[PDB]
């Protein structure tokens, strides 16, 4: 299963 | 055996044309189970191999919750991307997303991946150390400090050790006659007279999983590597994989040559001839 | 980055005439991902043809599998054209069932 945000935020 | 996920995100911007498109999917090793793409007419993740079929629909429904955001989140990267780069507002650029775990026999984490890039350049990774990046250049680096600021590490850290290998032994257990167990090449030597003194010997190796193979031609046992054709892997549809490697030989001297197959699916590598 | 496309055309079983198949247009190793496949019997475009979900390698470069159902016979052709920023002419590549 893929991650979710938050975590992983914009570049 | 050693297994992997991954999951694969691929956003193009078309500005004057809406929002960048954005595409995922999911791979267990070689066998893809899903994907979801923004331009389909009501965006889902969908299943893409037999055993993800059984996850029940909390399942489908927070995934697409998820590419859903994920989609508007590219989408602000890439605009931050372009300013960071000076680009001109009208063209169009790609950002791509790999990330996933790979895990051993025993199922533990064996490494942990999470990268970026950007136009089909890299432009920043998470170390193998799960806890500090490795940055392209300096528009990169404004995404790095940003990043550590915010401890980005730690939570792509956290997915990486617990779901993502936690998810993959499940596909692993659910999955487990089509993933655990190799399907060896179906195997045969072909011979196609070019005229009456050179005869091209083609080696045929089909329908075998995963896609990770050898083969080899020698002579009188000898490797004949720079004079073999060889192509590139290729998917077969079916989720199996085909390959060959062809060699041109002297008519009447096809006897001494002969083709090799190595494949996890083998109970031992195989020799072939014409015949 | 461009990055020129690998093109290989193949059917999904060893070909017997007569018999239902699947012709196949396989793209990899390209960049950026805009691509246009089209599969063709006797040089006309075939209309319904499927394609594989936009994958890519860990080089960054793209793939696609482009694939319909065909029953060969001894005197149809088919093959694959595709077109690609890097390519200045379209690529057309035949079906030869010994490959
Ligand atoms: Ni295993
Ligand atoms: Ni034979
Ligand atoms: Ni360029
Ligand atoms: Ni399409």
């Amino acid at each position: 299963r893929p991650h979710e945000r938050n975590g992983f935020t914009v570049l | 055996g050693s297994h992997s996920m991954r999951y694969f995100y691929t956003s193009v911007s078309r500005p004057g044309r809406g929002e960048p498109r954005f595409i995922s999917v999911g791979y267990v090793d070689d066998t893809q189970f899903v994907r979801f793409d923004s331009d389909a007419a009501s965006p889902r993740e969908e299943p893409r191999a037999p055993w993800i079929e059984q996850e029940g629909p909390e399942y489908w429904d927070r995934n697409t919750q998820i590419y859903k955001a994920q989609a508007q989140t590219d989408r602000e990267s890439l605009r931050n991307l372009r300013g960071y780069y000076n680009q001109s507002e009208a063209g169009s650029h790609t950002l791509q997303s790999m990330y996933g775990c790979d895990v051993g026999p025993d199922g533990r984490l064996l490494r942990g991946h999470d990268q970026y890039a950007y136009d089909g350049k890299d432009y920043i990774a998470l170390n193998e150390d799960l806890r500090s990046w490795t940055a392209a250049d300096t528009a990169a680096q404004i995404t790095q400090r940003k990043w550590e600021a915010a401890r980005e590490a730690e939570q792509r850290r956290a997915y990486l050790e617990g779901e993502c290998v936690e998810w993959l032994r499940r596909y692993l257990e659910n999955g487990k006659d089509k993933l655990e167990r190799a399907d060896p090449p179906k195997t045969h030597v072909t011979h196609h007279p070019i005229s009456d003194h050179e005869a091209t010997l083609r080696c045929w190796a089909l329908g075998f999983y995963p896609a990770e193979i050898t083969l080899t031609w020698q002579r009188d046992g000898e490797d004949q590597t720079q004079d073999t054709e060889l192509v590139e892997t290729r998917p077969a549809g079916d989720r199996t994989f085909q390959k060959w490697a062809a060699v041109v030989v002297p008519s009447g001297e096809e006897q001494r040559y002969t083709c090799h197959v190595q494949h996890e699916g083998l109970p031992k590598p195989l020799t072939l001839r014409w015949e | 980055i461009q990055r020129t496309p690998k093109i290989q055309v193949y059917s999904r079983h060893p070909a017997e005439n007569g018999k239902s198949n699947f012709l196949n247009c396989y793209v990899s190793g390209f960049h950026p991902s805009d691509i246009e496949v089209d599969l063709l019997k006797n040089g006309e475009r075939i209309e319904k043809v499927e394609h594989s979900d936009l994958s890519f390698s860990k080089d960054w470069s793209f793939y696609l599998l482009y694939y319909t159902e065909f029953t060969p016979t001894e005197k149809d052709e088919y093959a694959c054209r595709v077109n690609h920023v890097t390519l200045s002419q379209p690529k057309i590549v035949k079906w030869d069932r010994d490959m």
